[PDB]
């Protein structure tokens, strides 16, 4: 299962 | 044994016309379970394993939704670092991403990850005491600092040693037959006279799982790397892999050479020798 | 940066003539992801053929698998055709049943 949160870089 | 979930993307700009191709991808040690290819027509993640099809709906809609978010985040990042790098609008560029988690023997968490590269050169790459950050350049430690501002660290923590292990633990048991059996290497041994000479013994090694492995020569008992070529291990097709080790001997001596083969799925290593 | 790719052209199982298999093209250690890779048979481009979804190494270098359904016969000969930045040409590597 993927991370569910993705900050931008 | 030990075993490990990675996640890979992959997005590259398109100047021309249009967004960036994105391509994820899901392993469970050396088996791909998953993906995401935004150039297909379903727009959904997709199974690649048997074992995997057995998640309902929620699953698929939850992984699918996420993807998509990763999607734009690599498309945001992409324009971000094209700034960064003070780079022109009119080159395609690409950012790679990956993650995941390892569980020791004891099936307990062992270590996880979180990288970043930027046309194919470390950009920035959380540490393995998941609490610091490894920037490579000044645009990197930009990054960097934003990153520690907003405590990503700790939620990619909190990902990597529950949420991470405890799914990767599920996809074990439910493809077991599979990911916890080895595949012992099936192997065998060819000739070939190059010359009236010489002669060339070639060491194969087929069929195997995991792709971890080790070929090495001896002569009369003693490791021998000259006069030998090794090829990269490289995928069967049908979710094993192959490899092979070559010498080249005096024709009549080839009794001398024993070639011998390490892998996971043998209780002891393997010797082979020429007729 | 670009780094410019390895090729290895092989069949998944031990070569027999008549009988089916598959021809593999093993692309990797290549950098852009950008590629064409084409499997021939006797020169001539095949055009059912599929490849793996694209995947990278620890250093970062693109990987990929193009493979396609086919029965090895004494004379016919395969190979595979792959083009990238990297290259000023085309580079063909063609396959040999004890490689």
């Amino acid at each position: 299962s993927l991370a569910n949160t993705v900050a931008t870089l | 044994g030990s075993h490990s979930m990675r996640y890979f993307f992959t997005s590259v700009s398109r100047p021309g016309r249009g967004e960036p191709r994105f391509i994820a991808v899901g392993y469970v040690d050396d088996t791909q379970f998953v993906r995401f290819d935004s150039d297909a027509a379903s727009q959904r993640m997709e199974p690649r394993a048997p074992w995997i099809e057995q998640e309902g709906p929620e699953y698929w809609d939850g992984e699918t939704r996420k993807v998509k978010a990763h999607s734009q985040t690599h498309r945001v990042d992409l324009g971000t670092l094209r700034g960064y790098y003070n780079q022109s609008e009119a080159g395609s560029h690409t950012v790679q991403r990956m993650y995941g988690c390892d569980v020791g023997s004891d099936w307990r968490f062992l270590r996880g990850y979180h990288q970043y590269a930027y046309d194919g050169k470390d950009y920035i790459a959380l540490k393995e005491d998941l609490r610091s950050w490894t920037a490579a350049d000044m645009a990197a430690q930009t990054t960097k600092h934003k990153w520690e501002a907003a405590h990503v660290a700790e939620q990619l923590r909190a990902y990597l040693e529950g949420t991470c292990v405890e799914w990767l633990r599920r996809y074990l048991e439910n493809g077991k037959e599979t990911l916890q059996r080895t595949d012992a290497p099936k192997t065998h041994m060819t000739h070939h006279a190059v010359s009236d000479h010489e002669a060339t013994l070639r060491c194969w090694a087929l069929s195997f799982y995991p792709a971890e492995i080790t070929l090495t020569w001896q002569r009369d008992g003693e490791d021998q790397t000259q006069d030998t070529e090794l090829v990269e291990t490289r995928p069967a097709g049908d979710g094993t892999f192959q490899k092979w080790a070559a010498v080249v001997v005096p024709s009549g001596q080839e009794q001398r050479y024993t070639c011998h083969v390490q892998h996971e799925g043998l209780p002891k290593p393997l010797t082979l020798r020429w007729e | 940066i670009q780094r410019t790719p390895k090729i290895q052209v092989y069949s998944r199982h031990p070569a027999e003539n008549g009988k089916s298999n598959f021809l593999n093209c093993y692309v990797s250690g290549f950098h852009p992801s950008d590629i064409e890779v084409d499997l021939l048979k006797n020169g001539e481009r095949i055009e059912k053929v599929e490849h793996s979804d694209l995947s990278f190494s620890k250093d970062w270098s693109f990987y990929l698998l193009y493979y396609t359904e086919f029965t090895p016969t004494e004379k016919d000969e395969y190979a595979c055709r792959v083009n990238h930045v990297t290259l000023s040409q085309p580079k063909i590597v063609k396959w040999d049943r004890d490689m």
